[PDB]
């Protein structure tokens, strides 16, 4: 099936989740600190009249990062909640095909939260599932 | 609420519960065999430093500090704050579902200049 | 006579350095009284605002 996903990297590792689950993208400016915050969250911002949490994606997944290099908040959108994910550079919208999609995630930390792995143009773009990632951050 | 600031961050204090607002000296404050106390009117009040009970980095050096005495049940504890912003009747919103474990705040809020301010729970700090 | 007159400038200069520390402590007191009046008024106000 022809799914169109939002492509972006963290420490030269490619990732992506669907465009279906996107609210917007912004640059981090004054994220309000919440005292006694769990290790993977930065704080909260007001966007589109709502109070959006800004999580730090790589600290949920279990992968490397730099917090002065990372400066892009990708704001997501499910029926349940809208949450921003702080990361590095962004690429943009990519239509993927099932023919170059593999389901092997046996050795991955976030491999039961990954829909697959897209082997497009010599890159290893891992396809995430927003739902199961948001179920982990909730308390 | 009475809007107060620490680290230039807005924290609202429920007006109804209060008992007084007092600027205390650094010489007075003492410890007995537990956390900090202050002898006020010959009575002993358990003083607390907002930034300590919230676990946030703050100023090192002593100064003459402003304290708000808040009442709970049949008693009352002291809350030390840095600066006093200004009162207003605010709108309480939810803290959020990533912050469920935090007991010190009952609810966030959007102020008139668009600033975010959390509202302190009077029974959340011991 | 310019000796005696110029020495009488040091009389005015050392009279103004005495008056400067004088007025400065009187103004540091008007700061204290105002900042205490501010905290006192905000207590009347905070205690009045729940008294019906």
């Amino acid at each position: 099936k022809e799914f169109e996903v939002l492509s972006f990297e963290i420490d030269e590792q490619a990732l992506a989740f669907d465009v279906d689950n996107i609210e917007m993208v912004i640059e981090k400016s004054d994220i309000t600190p919440v005292p006694k915050s769990r290790h993977f969250v930065e704080g909260v911002i007001n966007l589109r009249g709502r109070i959006i949490p800004v999580v730090n994606l790589a600290k949920i997944l279990g992968i490397s990062f730099d917090e002065q290099k990372m400066k892009s908040i990708i704001v997501a959108r499910t029926k349940d909640v809208e949450v921003g994910f702080l990361v590095d550079r962004v690429l943009g919208v990519l239509r993927i095909t099932e023919n170059q999609l593999d389901l092997t995630n046996v050795s991955d930390k976030f491999g039961k939260k990954s829909k697959g792995l897209v082997k497009t143009d010599g890159r290893l773009i891992i396809y995430l599932d927003i739902d199961k990632i948001i179920e982990e951050i909730t308390v | 609420a009475l809007l107060v600031k620490v680290n230039n961050l807005v924290y609202a204090i429920p007006i109804a519960n209060i008992d007084t607002i007092l600027s205390i000296s650094k010489e007075d404050i003492q410890r007995v065999q537990d956390r900090d106390v202050i002898v006020i009117r010959g009575e002993v009040i358990p003083v607390y430093r907002l930034w300590e009970v919230l676990q946030i980095e703050h100023k090192e050096e002593l100064e003459e500090m402003e304290a708000v005495i808040v009442r709970v049940g049949n008693r009352k504890y002291g809350i030390v704050v840095d600066d006093l912003l200004g009162q207003d009747d605010i709108v309480i919103k939810s803290l959020g579902k990533v912050f469920s474990e935090v007991k010190e705040f009952s609810g966030a809020a959007i102020l008139g200049d668009g600033s975010i301010a959390l509202i302190i729970n009077v029974s959340g700090i011991v | 006579m310019i000796s005696n007159s110029a020495k009488d400038v040091e009389r005015v200069v050392e009279s103004f350095q005495k008056g400067a520390e004088e007025i400065t402590s009187f103004v540091e007191t008007i700061n204290a009284i105002a900042e205490q009046t501010n905290l006192l008024a905000l207590n009347a106000a905070i205690e009045a605002a729940r008294a019906g």
